[PDB]
């Protein structure tokens, strides 16, 4: 069947620049019309811009007039798509679509093939590595039923990180938060263990993380005090 | 442009029941209208085209109709892989395309109230500075909860952010966070922390408080 | 009352002569002109023509005499010739009713039924099959003396016999079966020609948006106009496309508002009005000629449905009463015949509807007037 | 603007069934959820069914899964709980309340008198 991959870029500064390129198997381009679809962070889904080789119309969205240009090269069956004076507002997964010409059926089953999806973030921060913080049990209230402890992670920019416990070991009752970008960039996340109050003296607890793109692997005790 | 209107934004159904959702136009178009279906992480695949048309490839109990600036989309039976999102869309002409805003379908079970936890500051985010506090429900369904932290008996706004686990796979619950960070000097200035939490399945507000 | 039957089948008798003859050259012109129904009007006209050159010797007999003047078993050869002329009438204009139905309805089963050499032998049949039926009496001169008094034939009010069974089983089928066919014959009549008109509104109605768009592109002040009514005129053009050749007319036309489109979208005025004008030709040579037969083809099928409540109209009004009335004096006799009060009263009611229903002999020329006229 | 009233209340035997009605004239019954509890022998008030907006559906509890029903019946403001099956352990003081807020956050603000169910 054909296929779409969506070969672009990620990670450029506030007012850089980018180009995407939308290869296409199978189909030739001079028979079918090409468009962008981006899907913003738990969002819906957007129209971007559209080409037609053939008779070389071109029409754009209202947001991206002016900064955006779309090209499909003949020779190379791949459509294009530059980026130009980018926001913040841009972030997000840029999908290319496929659609038919008028004469009959082809027109009327619309978006049939989409690509995979490539991601763009437009940041003006840098690699930073996390700092690990306890939870600590409280003796006082949550007494003589089930206790539960934590490991705090925050200020790491790259959303990549991964946590375990008892050097993964221990997976009943741990629930871990997505990350939320919090102002002045940077992320933020945590976890919770849930165990049994007579077990909190008897046996120890560690969190072990790690982040890849700043190499910090970082490990607290969340002994009571 | 014209728009287009989803009426459900979520819905709470089990196995084996029958689900509803009409997206609505603007203009009065022809039966140019496709229905979708994304899951987390994934592109939209196409269901029905031309108003109600099945796709080539896909399970036959899916269905349309059209009734004029009115389109709905029916499903006879939940199977447990038909929990995911859907999209409506018109394609009247190249340059004159819009979405729908989506629909998420998850499950149904029995009332169960939240359990609330609360975790003092940590000695070396005291020595370094932005001083934080952490209130946790545990364990409630549905996903209508609303947390309203209280120092001194007084609430607050701002300096608080929010993340909820998906259903877990084992019983269909949830689980929410609530982070109140504050500078140094104007957390030392205070004396109480408390935290409220609500929910359907309660009676009463329930409160969990700590003391420096 | 001796006035009823001698003026009502003096008005029989008479005018009767000449319009029956003129329905048959007319309905002749027809057969020769490759009809279905003239085969048919020859049928009726044939029966018709009998029945009321039977009718002057009793219109002799009852205005002068009172004892049957000519042989006490003459009158025997006379009550056969009205019972087939009624039933015929019925069972033919049951026969028009459906044949008409099928056409308007099923074209596709309608085909090889518009056969002449089917109606024909159709009508053929049915008369073979009344011929066999009515036959039953002249075998038997005793089933003759059963219920025709020794003279002045006018059954006997003694209806002692099998009589009660024949009159009932002639009530239920001779009556009321036709009936009900074409009641269901003129009710799906309705709802197909109720359906066509609403399906004809809505291509009106995306013809007037078409229109109009285009009146308003006509002048088109700036670039925003142009494309504005175009989607609407995209709208309209595919929702006719959808309502309905003529489906390449329709092509052609979404090909150059496209084009139109696409034209004043780049950023120009004049353009866009270039192709509005090209519209102009492919719009009034090729969608008209659809318009227009859809337009002439809705007025058949009205023909067709006042034809079919005409017709029930007058199945309705010719034979009611007397099939009725034999009902219930079959019913009557059926139970306790004690009392002969009923048979009092009705006497004369059923004598009057008996006498009353041989208006099918005026009724059925007029009917060739609401189909090709000619004949009156 | 407090108008909740309760119309039930018997010793029916082990088996049977008690109909019960909540009715109200604040005339906003047609845009907020409603809510029914009980008070059981031990002495704390427990949630037993839910009703929202229509459409959103009715939710359950674990001691009357199967066994309650609960009716919005929108036509004269009266919403309405059926009771299939009960037993000694079901003997409780029910009560109605309101849902405030239209996201369902759930801070109730009016509430009910109560009626006793002494069942079987
Ligand atoms: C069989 C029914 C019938 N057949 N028929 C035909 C074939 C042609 C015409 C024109 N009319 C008729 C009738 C009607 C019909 C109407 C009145 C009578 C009747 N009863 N008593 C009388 C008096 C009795 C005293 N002496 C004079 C007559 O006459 C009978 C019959």
């Amino acid at each position: 069947e054909v296929q779409l991959v969506e070969s672009g870029g990620g990670l450029v500064q506030p007012g850089g620049s980018l180009r995407l390129s939308c290869a296409a198997s199978g189909f030739n381009v001079v028979d079918f019309s090409l468009h962008w679809v981006r899907q913003a962070p738990g969002k819906g889904l957007e129209w971007v811009a559209y080409i037609s080789s053939s008779s070389g119309s071109t029409s754009y969205a209202d947001s991206v007039k002016g900064r955006f240009t779309i090209s499909a090269d003949t020779s190379k069956n791949t459509a294009y798509l530059q980026m130009n004076s980018l926001r913040a507002e841009d972030t997000a997964v840029y999908y290319c679509a496929r659609w038919g010409y008028w004469p009959g059926e082809p027109w009327w089953k619309a978006f049939d093939y989409w690509g995979q999806g490539t991601l763009v973030t437009v940041s003006s921060a840098s690699t930073k590595g996390p700092s690990v913080f306890p939870l600590a049990p409280s003796s006082k209230s949550t007494s003589g039923g089930t206790a539960a402890l934590g490991c705090l992670v925050k200020d790491y920019f790259p959303e990549p990180v991964t946590v375990s416990w008892n050097s993964g070991a221990l997976t009943s009752g741990v629930h871990t938060f997505p990350a939320v970008l919090q102002s002045s960039g940077l992320y933020s996340l945590s976890s919770v263990v849930t165990v049994p109050s007579s077990s909190l003296g008897t046996q120890t607890y560690i969190c072990n993380v790690n982040h890849k793109p700043s190499n910090t692997k970082v490990d607290k005790k969340v002994e009571p005090k | 442009d014209i728009q287009m209107t989803q009426s459900p934004s979520s819905l709470s159904a089990s196995v084996g029941d029958r689900v509803t959702i009409t997206c609505r136009a603007s203009q009065s178009v022809s039966s140019a209208v496709a229905w979708y279906q994304q899951k987390p992480g994934k592109a939209p695949k196409l269901l029905i085209y031309s108003a109600s048309s099945l796709y080539s490839g896909v399970p036959s109990r899916f269905s349309g109709s059209r009734s004029g600036t009115d389109f709905t989309l029916t499903i006879s039976s939940l199977q447990p892989e038909d929990f995911a999102t859907y999209y409506c869309q018109q394609y009247l002409y190249y340059s004159l395309v819009t979405f729908g805003q989506g629909t998420k379908v998850e499950i149904k079970r029995t009332v169960a109230a939240p359990s609330v936890f609360i975790f003092p500051p940590s000695d070396s985010q005291l020595k370094s500075g932005t001083a934080s506090v952490v209130c946790l429900l545990n364990n409630f369904y549905p996903r209508e909860a609303k947390v309203q932290w209280k120092v001194d008996n007084a609430l607050q706004s701002g300096n608080s952010q929010e993340s909820v686990t998906e259903q877990d796979s084992k019983d269909s619950t949830y689980s929410l966070s609530s982070t109140l960070t504050l500078s140094k000097a104007d957390y030392e200035k205070h004396k109480v922390y408390a935290c409220e939490v609500t929910h359907q399945g309660l009676s009463s507000p329930v409160t969990k408080s700590f003391n420096r | 009352d001796h006035l009823f039957p001698p003026s009502l089948y003096i008005f029989v008798i008479g005018v009767g002569l000449p319009t029956n003859c003129l329905a048959l050259w007319a309905a002749y012109r027809q057969v020769q002109q490759r009809n279905e129904l003239g085969v048919y009007l020859m049928n009726l006209s044939i029966a018709n023509l009998l029945y009321i050159c039977t009718l002057p010797l009793w219109v002799d007999y009852f205005l002068h005499h009172d004892n049957w003047i000519h042989g006490p078993g003459s009158c025997k050869l006379f009550g056969f010739i009205f019972y087939t002329n009624i039933y015929i009438s019925i069972a033919f204009l049951c026969c028009i009713s459906v044949d008409r139905y099928l056409a308007v309805a099923h074209p596709l089963r309608f085909a090889r039924l518009r056969r002449v050499k089917t109606a024909v032998a159709v009508s053929s049949v049915v008369w073979a099959t009344e011929l066999g039926a009515n036959s039953a009496p002249l075998f038997h001169d005793e089933l003759f003396r059963d219920r025709y008094n020794h003279t002045f034939c006018f059954e006997k009010f003694p209806m002692e016999g099998w009589v009660a069974w024949m009159n009932l089983y002639r009530v239920f089928v001779g009556f009321l079966f036709p009936w009900a066919l074409m009641l269901l014959s003129y009710r799906g009549i309705l709802r197909a020609v109720r359906g066509a008109r609403r399906q004809l509104a809505d291509l009106e109605d995306n013809w007037e948006t078409l229109n109009d768009n285009l009146k308003v592109i006509e002048k088109a002040d700036n670039a925003a106009q142009v494309k504005d009514a175009l989607t609407k005129m995209r709208a309209a053009a595919l929702d006719a496309q959808k309502a309905t050749d003529f489906r390449h007319g329709f092509d052609i036309l979404v090909g150059q508002i496209d084009d139109a489109l696409k034209l004043a979208n780049e950023g120009k005025v004049k353009e866009a009005q270039a192709a509005a004008e090209q519209l102009k030709t492919t719009r009034n040579a090729y969608i008209q000629k659809y318009l227009e037969r859809a337009r002439s083809t809705l007025q058949e099928k009205a023909k067709i449905k006042r034809l079919a409540l005409s017709l029930i109209a007058i199945v309705l009004v010719c034979f009611a009463p007397y099939h009725v009335l034999l009902l219930s004096r079959s019913a009557i006799y059926l139970g306790r015949p004690w009392d002969c009060g009923f048979e009092e009263r009705v006497f004369s009611a059923y004598h009057s509807s008996l006498a009353f229903t041989s208006l099918n002999c005026v009724a059925d020329p007029i009917l060739y007037c609401l189909v090709n006229e000619g004949a009156r | 603007q407090v108008q909740l009233q309760e119309s039930g209340g018997g010793l029916v035997q082990p088996g049977g069934s008690l109909r019960l009605s909540c009715a109200a004239s604040g005339r906003t019954i047609s845009r907020y959820a409603m809510s029914w509890f009980r008070q059981a022998p031990g002495k704390e008030r427990e949630f037993v069914a839910v009703a929202r907006r229509s459409g959103d559906g009715a939710f359950y509890a674990d001691s009357v899964q199967g066994r309650f029903t609960v009716s919005r019946d929108d036509a004269k403001n009266t919403v309405y709980l059926q009771m299939n099956s009960l037993k000694p352990e079901d003997t409780a003081v029910y009560y109605c309340a309101i849902d405030s807020d239209t996201f369902y956050s759930g801070s109730y603000d009016y509430w009910g008198q109560g009626t006793q169910v002494t069942v079987s």
